[PDB]
């Protein structure tokens, strides 16, 4: 009896602006927005996501959680792709981009209730963004000299490792800074060519022990057993190592060479042939001086028997991605053939031994001085398997921030933990009354959108919302008897859980936010909110 | 039944917003018409704000509280009823996310509204301008606010003269720091009471000082006009006195029955001799007078007047000086008919009247309204009371405030400046007060049809650097100054508007729980 | 923002419902407009068939729950108490004005500016109202012009075949009751009689007064010319004691004793009345004698009145007797002992129409009757109701012609010219406002609904007849003379409304513009429909 009208296209789920579609797109993002509000910060909390392979994984970082979650809302995918901009191009800000872009949509609802068009809302944030980016250059107090000293790295690395597994930031900083200093080459007065690489640091973990038992070794550590009677080599420097791509087996012919079984006379020649040929091929390898054979593929049974008599260490690396980074260490080259270990393709390694890590015997591949390697390894120990997963991800986010220390303003710094976000509010409201026109509504709401960062830090810390907020306002707004504003601009949101009262300077704990992370996160947060506010209509289908 | 927790705070804000939702377009001179559908099939098309609210039946008790608070404002002042509800309704709307979503304690908001109310009254005193209360030409353009858009607009010049004559008579300065100072001390209720006179012209309406009575001479042959009448007031009427209980007179003697009939004539005559002891020229009786007492007082040369209300005798005593006495035998000689200009009974409108008017002010007056019909008299009656109410509003507070959304926006600009120096948790709900102060000028814009976003941005900018003299014109709709067109309202209306709004907003925030049952 | 048992329309939804509800009532009275319109039957609960095109009578006979028609019903009630006609036209003006304004509501035009554009156009309409009006002379020789005005009112409410019958009746009804001076006119002085016997085509006008109960005797004369009328308050019929009693005689001697007691008061009055006929009109031919006698007549006086050929009347209405004092001039005589020939009045030919169910008596052909009677005939009941509605609307329409010296031509001449003037006035003057001209154009486009409605009920193309008038108006603007153009419904082309004789009252059209402006404005001013009081 009731007819149907308003949908002229096809059967689908249709959304129009007359139904408040701009509110529905924000409400759909708000469902996943509250998850990231409790993530960022040292007091943040961890979420459990069961993988499709039947494995429970828990992590603080949102960029990893957004990949494991199934999101059918395309408006959320805009922030997911914006989160990838924080994970790929930068090493920090994955948790911050979801809070800022989510709040820009919340403060935009007040402008929608007043009837303001989405274009003037976007134009208001674009004018307010240039006002903020201009101030970010003046918000920098100190600058890292990029000395690459171990003590200097502990200043930048400590806040990056923070906001995950709080309390371990002091131990994990010494492990990361020691590995980064080994990858960084020794050079002076050259800023043109980049040096540090993210993949140059490979992190390993083994159950058993504790976090204090971890160490830092120069090289690429392998967890596999030597598989043969030779457990380790001697302490003599420059051991010749051969990398073979072809598996260890009887030598074949490049042209045809197909083995077929017909008569029992051929079966005896196949068994006796593999004994004579492999013994002949492995002998020519040992005659040239090769004491170690790295086989990317499997190793036969007869190959392990003859190499034990020649005193050659057997090493198997089933991962081909690790062999590419291994060539930068020892200098060896992979050979697709077998039986011809050319000395031009052979590398040199000073020390190859077998050590006990976490209770299990593993073969360590390392060096000391000669044959400078660009690859380092961070060894971890612990009883809990889930805790070691986030520590490796914290190191990956920690070493990725070292990549941001390069020429594009990598040394500049700004006070974090809620210190800068509050001070920018007074500067944005200063430009609100300064800029006449209808933009005053969007500029004032643009500064209110930055109040979510200190609020979430107080909510995740169990602090009262009615306490930290008025305390930060009176701390960053003062009357100084003079032209130059003085005293404390460093007041942040304190971790609390101890001590006395209120807030305090963040410089006491040597914690700050890097300008390259903060300045780039603002551009991503505005463009992520610009896309959502610019879309007033979508067309989808039932999934 | 019963609603506890935060759900009652949601319903209290929703009920206040729902009642204000009706009167949103009922504010301002451009307010449009509403259609009320009655369950019996009736309709009310009147656009009056306070006239609709009395006919609206509401369920939630917080909605009933807004009707009771508006009823008190309707009796104190004639206009501005919808101004308080809309202002108090927007305070709860702007503070709605702060009370719940921001988890702010309600008393903190209530205490912030108390500090915002004190700061608002200080800004109203700063934006107010002095006005001369003794200027007759200045009071005409003020009182006209309650005149125009009515049938009395043609007589408005004469309507202001009738209003000022009554206010200037009942006002007492008495300025001093000894016993306390009422400002001009105006009483409209008791002294300014008006009696409508049929017939005549509206231009002939004058303000008489005295008491007017409709009852004429009660005897066919008697002096109609007395040069200097001497008033004598009394309670018990003139007739044979009888007991308040059952009286049974049993006389077994023959000739004593004729003596009782003579006492009945002597008892009435004795009551007339006690009145004539002071030799009055006029006799005014509250109740009726028997025909026997009419002949006794006729030989004494005094007029007899019966059928006078008790409320008049209180005013008759003050315009004359005759002391009201209960028993006629107890009548004191202190009764005087002095300060009485004329007794003239001259007929107006085919009905004989009685005039006590004199040339002096006995701390009272009687307004004589004449017109071409009784419907015009009833229209002038209510309009004159509202014209004097606005006049009383100007006299009590010797200052004027800019209208047309100028005062509402000017306070919000000052509230935003005082919010930066507060430095406390109350700063967030205190900024919501200024946002609610901007809804009243936005209300006039939505009723005018202009763009609210474009005008409020320009309107707020003209208050800071324009000395807050720039309002919004209703007829045109372009943002203009209020000094040119001369739109001004007394401060006491702006004072009671923000005072009741905070009291109405806090009262709904004070109730967090609603229960039922007897 | 709601409570249990509540229905409220907010935003522009209430404006959409009010206009939609107004379009329904518009189409009801749209086909009822003009002489070419439709005649609709309305029967509510009484089984009483009634056919009338009057807009107010429709709303009173139909119960409408729609709140939009309630204010329209109040508008039709105000037009009848002032103008007395044109109730259907005002409703058609309010309906179309809301439709043209509703299209601008979706454009974003605020309804206050819509109402402000109506008041500006109304003030400009009054300026054209004084220029377009034609002043009619007060002379009484305008009866020929009054025939054209009478037909304009009649053709609308009837089938147009009865117009030619009621044309001399209605025209002579107004001039006979209205003496020629400044003075005024009184429509209550014109009586209306209703009869269901004869066909409506046989109806005629009664110059004098007609009465119901006549005397019944077989020898009564049928026609009496130039008869004297005498009002008689005494009882000519036998009376009985206040308590039930009777006179029964057992002998002829007791018959004269008992009967004389009843006829003692009768014979004392009866013998003195017949003596007046001996002194006056005894010898004189071409004269007559008539008795009113509010009270009854005994059968004894019927034979006495038959010997002298005296017209007898009994059981006369008291209200008609007060009118007989004005028409005939004879004073009411309470006692025949004081009766004098100076009390006798004068009347003309008096003839009684003989019908079995009812009898009539005509006092007509009087020197100074100062009264009128409109006799309405019809076969059915609805034919009497339609004719009575046309007479009462016809008398009140002509009443405003003599009182108001200004007259306006009809047939769309006033509506098409005003719609074209207001459209070209604001373009040349440019003195209203820039934004307001949108709402002003809505009023100008709403004035063409009436000429498009008149041709719509006749089946003619409203766009064709509109372009033909505009071509004639453009030819009238080129020439410097004054030429009025109007729509001819019979032929379909244009016409001169002054020659055709279609005229509309000035007072009816003056209150139609102002009336339809305020009623249609208040409907657009309603943002929300409030349901409360329960």
């Amino acid at each position: 009896q009731n007819p149907n009208a308003g949908l002229f296209k096809q059967g689908y789920n249709s959304y129009s602006n007359a139904d408040g579609q701009i509110i529905k797109s924000i409400a759909a993002i708000r469902e996943l927005h509250q998850m990231c509000l409790t993530s960022m910060g040292p007091c943040g909390r961890n979420k459990i996501i069961v993988n499709h392979l039947g494995k429970i994984i828990i992590t603080n970082d949102a960029a990893t959680m957004l990949r494991e979650l199934d999101i059918v809302h395309p408006a959320v995918k805009v922030l997911v792709m914006a989160t990838e901009q924080q994970k790929i191009d930068m090493g920090d800000g994955t948790n911050l981009v979801m809070i800022l872009a989510g709040e820009l949509l919340n403060v935009s609802e007040k402008l929608i209730s007043m009837g303001l068009s989405a274009v003037e809302i976007i134009q208001g944030y674009n004018m307010a963004r240039k006002f903020t980016l201009k101030e970010l250059d003046e918000m920098v107090v100190g600058e890292i000299t990029d000395k690459n000293d171990k003590n200097e790295l502990l200043k930048m690395i400590k806040p990056v490792i923070s906001s995950k597994k709080y309390g371990s930031e002091d131990i994990l900083s010494e492990l990361v800074s020691e590995a980064v200093s080994h990858v960084l080459p020794v050079a002076q007065q050259a800023g043109e060519i980049p040096y540090f690489n993210v993949d140059s640091i490979r992190v390993v973990k083994i159950m058993g022990g504790s976090l204090s038992n971890s160490t830092v070794i120069k090289g690429m550590v392998f967890n596999r057993e030597p598989e043969g009677h030779v457990k380790s080599l001697s302490e003599d420097k420059k051991h010749k190592v051969a990398v073979f791509t072809c598996p260890l087996d009887i030598a074949n012919t490049e042209t045809k060479g197909t083995v077929l079984l017909h008569n029992a006379q051929e079966m005896l020649d196949f068994s006796k042939g593999e004994e004579k040929q492999i013994d002949a091929m492995m002998k020519e390898i040992a005659d040239m001086g090769v004491e170690c054979i790295v086989a990317g593929a499997g190793v036969g049974e007869l190959a392990l028997h003859y190499l034990n008599r020649y005193g050659i260490l057997v090493l198997k690396v089933p991962s081909k991605f690790e062999l590419r980074r291994l060539c930068r260490v020892c200098g060896a080259t992979p050979l697709p053939r077998l039986g011809a270990p050319t000395p031009e393709e052979l590398g040199l390694v000073e020390t190859v031994k077998t050590m006990e890590i976490g209770g299990d015997r593993v073969t360590v591949f390392k060096q000391e001085q000669g044959e400078i390697s660009r690859t380092s390894t961070i060894i971890l120990r612990g009883a809990t398997q889930n805790n070691l997963d986030d520590i490796e991800r914290a190191i990956d986010d920690g070493v990725a921030a070292v990549k941001g220390l390069m020429k594009p303003s990598g040394g500049k710094l700004l006070p974090g933990a809620g210190a800068t976000e509050i001070e920018l509010i007074s500067r944005i409201t200063k430009y609100g009354e300064r800029t006449p026109g209808l933009l005053q509504l969007a500029i004032k709401q643009f500064a209110v959108a930055f109040e979510v960062v200190p609020r979430t830090l107080a909510e995740t810390a169990g602090l009262d919302v009615n306490e930290v907020l008025p305390n930060l306002y009176a701390a960053h707004n003062v009357t100084e008897p003079g032209a130059v504003k003085t005293d404390h601009l460093y007041k942040g949101v304190d971790i609390d859980g101890e001590s006395d009262e209120g807030v305090k300077d963040i410089r006491e704990e040597n914690i700050y936010d890097m300008l390259a992370t903060k300045k780039f996160a603002i551009n991503v947060a505005t463009e992520a909110a610009t896309t959502v506010l610019s879309i007033d209509q979508i067309i989808m289908a039932k999934k | 039944e019963r609603t506890t927790g935060r759900q009652a705070q949601i319903s209290n804000i929703t009920a206040a917003k729902a009642v204000a939702d009706v009167i949103r377009t009922c504010l301002g001179p451009k307010a449009m018409l509403k259609m009320l559908l009655d369950p019996m099939g009736g309709l009310v098309l009147t656009n009056d704000g306070h006239a609709i609210l009395r006919e609206i039946d509401v369920a939630h008790p917080a909605a009933k509280s807004m009707l009771e608070l508006s009823r008190t404002q309707d009796e104190e002042v004639g206009d501005g009823t919808t101004t308080v509800i809309i202002l108090a309704g927007e305070i709860l709307a702007q503070c709605a996310p702060y009370l719940i979503e921001k988890n702010i304690h309600p008393v903190i908001i209530i205490q912030a509204l108390k500090k915002a109310l004190t700061d608002a009254l200080e800004v109203i005193k700063q934006v107010s301008k002095p006005v001369d209360v003794e200027n007759d030409a200045a009071m005409k353009k003020l009182i006209q606010a309650s005149i125009g858009t009515k049938y009395v607009i043609h007589w408005s010049e004469k309507m202001c003269e009738l209003a000022l004559d009554a206010v200037k008579t009942v006002r007492k300065d008495l300025g001093q720091t000894v016993e306390g100072e009422p400002n001009f001390e105006i009483d409209i209720k008791r002294y300014v009471r008006v009696e409508k006179i049929p017939g005549g012209d509206v231009l002939d309406s004058r303000v008489l000082k005295g008491v007017l009575l409709n009852k004429d001479v009660v005897h066919p042959k008697m002096s109609r006009h007395i040069e200097n009448p001497r008033v004598v007031l009394l309670d018990c009427p003139l007739e044979y006195k009888k007991g308040e209980s059952q009286t049974n007179i049993e006389i077994e003697k023959e000739e004593d029955w004729n003596r009782i009939l003579q006492i009945e004539e002597e008892q009435v005559q004795l009551m007339c001799e006690q009145i004539l002891a002071v030799r009055p020229t006029l006799v005014i009786t509250e109740k009726g007078v028997s025909d026997l007492a009419q002949h006794y007082l006729l030989k004494g040369g005094c007029s007899v007047l019966r059928r006078v209300k008790k409320s008049d005798n209180n005013r008759i005593a003050r315009v004359t000086g005759a002391t009201i006495v209960n028993r006629v035998e107890d009548l004191k000689e202190s009764d005087v008919g002095t300060n009485c200009g004329l007794f003239k009974v001259e007929m107006i409108g085919d009905e004989y009247f009685s005039f006590l008017d004199n040339c002096k002010e006995p701390k009272a007056c009687t307004i004589m309204l004449r017109g071409g019909s009784k419907d015009i008299l009833n229209e002038i009656d209510r309009n004159l009371q509202d014209a004097m109410a606005v006049a009383r509003n100007v006299m009590l507070s010797p200052s004027l405030s800019p209208g047309g959304g100028a005062t509402e926006m000017a306070v919000s600009v000052k509230l935003a400046e005082k919010a930066k120096q507060l430095e406390g948790i109350q700063q967030w709900p205190y900024q919501a007060v200024a946002d609610a102060m901007e809804c009243i000028p936005r209300t006039l814009i939505q009723n005018a049809g202009g763009d609210p976003i474009r005008l409020l941005s320009q309107l707020r900018a003209k208050h800071a650097q324009g000395n807050f003299t720039t309002g919004i014109d209703g007829d045109k709709g372009k943002i203009v100054d209020m000094v040119s067109y001369g739109i001004w309202e007394p401060e006491v209306i702006k004072q009671q508007s923000v005072k009741t709004a905070i009291e109405s907003a806090c009262l709904l925030l004070r109730v967090d729980d609603i229960v039922s049952g007897v | 923002l709601l409570n249990p048992k509540a229905e409220s329309l907010r935003r522009d939804a209430a404006l959409k419902v009010n206009v939609t509800s107004a379009e329904g009532l518009q189409s009801v009275l749209e086909t009822n407009l003009g002489p070419k319109g439709t005649l609709k039957m309305l029967v509510d609960g009484a089984g009483n068939i009634k056919l009338t095109k009057d807009g107010k009578v429709l709303l009173t006979e139909m119960q409408i729950q729609s709140p939009t028609a309630v204010l329209i019903a109040r508008a039709a009630a105000a037009q009848d108490e002032i103008t007395g006609d044109g109730t259907t036209t005002v409703v058609c003006l309010v309906g179309e004005l809301l439709r043209q304004a509703h299209r601008f509501i979706q454009e974003g035009v605020h309804p206050r500016i819509i109402t402000d554009g109506f008041e500006i156009a109304r003030k400009e309409s009054m300026k054209f109202l004084d220029e377009f009006k034609i002043s009619k002379t007060n002379l009484s020789n305008d009866r020929e012009f009054l025939l054209q005005v009478a037909r304009s009112s009649l053709l609308t409410k009837v089938d147009a075949d009865l117009t030619e019958v009621l044309t001399p009746i209605v025209t002579d009804a107004v001039l006979s009751v209205y003496d020629a001076q400044a003075d005024n006119l009184d429509l209550h002085m014109v009586e209306i009689m209703q009869m269901q016997h004869l066909s409506p085509k046989d109806t005629t006008f009664i110059k004098g007064l007609v009465l119901d109960h006549g005397g019944r005797h077989p020898d009564m004369p049928t026609r009496v010319k130039n008869a004297y009328v005498l009002i008689l308050n005494v009882s000519l019929e036998y009376e009985k004691t206040e308590v039930n009693s009777g006179f029964f005689y057992s002998s002829a001697d007791q018959r004269d004793k008992l009967a004389a007691s009843e006829r003692k008061f009768v014979d004392a009055k009866l013998k003195k009345i017949i003596d007046l006929k001996n002194e006056v009109c005894g010898m004189d031919p071409d004269k007559g004698f008539v008795i009113i006698n509010q009270k009854g007549i005994d059968p004894m006086s019927l034979d006495v009145f038959a010997k002298h050929n005296i017209l007898a009347l009994r059981r006369a209405k008291r209200r008609n007797m007060e009118r007989l004092q004005l028409v005939t001039g004879g004073e009411a005589q309470n006692s025949v002992e004081d009766l004098s020939p100076q009390i006798l009045g004068f009347s003309g030919l008096v003839y009684q129409e003989t019908i079995g169910e009812e009898k009539f008596t005509y006092v007509t052909e009087n020197t100074d009757p100062k009264s009128c009677t409109i006799l309405i005939k019809g076969s059915t009941h609805y034919a009497l109701a339609q004719t009575k509605d046309a007479v009462r609307d016809g008398l009140r329409a002509v009443a405003n012609v003599l009182k108001d010296k200004n007259i306006i031509p009809g047939a769309g001449a006033f509506y098409i010219a005003l719609s074209r003037y207001l459209r070209s006035a604001n373009m040349n003057k440019l003195g209203a406002k820039g934004k307001t001209k949108t709402g002003i154009e809505a009023f100008a486009e709403a004035l063409l609904v009436i000429p498009k409605t008149l041709v719509k009920n006749s089946g003619f193309d409203p766009l064709d007849v509109l372009a033909m008038v505009e071509d004639e108006l453009d030819d009238a603007q080129d020439s410097d003379e004054t030429r009025y153009v109007g729509v001819d419904l019979n032929i379909g082309d244009s016409c001169d409304p002054t020659i055709e004789g279609i005229w509309d009252s000035y007072r009816v059209l003056r209150n139609a513009i102002t009336g339809a402006t305020g009623i249609a404005s208040n409907l657009l001013l309603c943002d929300e429909l409030l349901r409360a009081g329960r």
